[PDB]
């Protein structure tokens, strides 16, 4: 965690839902938007910070 | 000479330009554009907004 990983995401098709569906996940919040929008959203630049 | 009929002209223009301008600005909310929170958020976070 003091040396956190990012990876950039660019130029693909998102579905989030295989994603946020997955009851593996433990802990899933959001912030500025709400996860069962991101199906219809687009956006310059994704990160996922690891 | 007519300065005086082109101050009203002049006057109702700054009114509409500020009451159009404003509609861009934030007050406070996440987004100045109304479309934008309701494509981003569902009724209990965006009626705040």
């Amino acid at each position: 965690v003091y040396a956190w990983n990012r990876k950039r995401i660019s130029n693909c098709v998102a579905d989030y839902s295989v994603l946020y569906n997955s009851a593996s996940f433990s802990t899933f919040k959001c912030y500025g938007v709400s996860p069962t929008k991101l199906n219809d959203l687009c956006f310059t630049n994704v990160y996922a910070d690891s | 000479a007519l300065g005086k009929l082109q101050d009203v002209v002049n006057q109702n223009a700054q009114a509409l330009n500020t009451l159009v301008k404003q509609l861009s600005s934030n007050f406070g909310a996440i987004s100045s554009v109304l479309n934008d929170i309701l494509a981003r958020l569902d009724k209990v976070e965006a009626e705040v907004q």
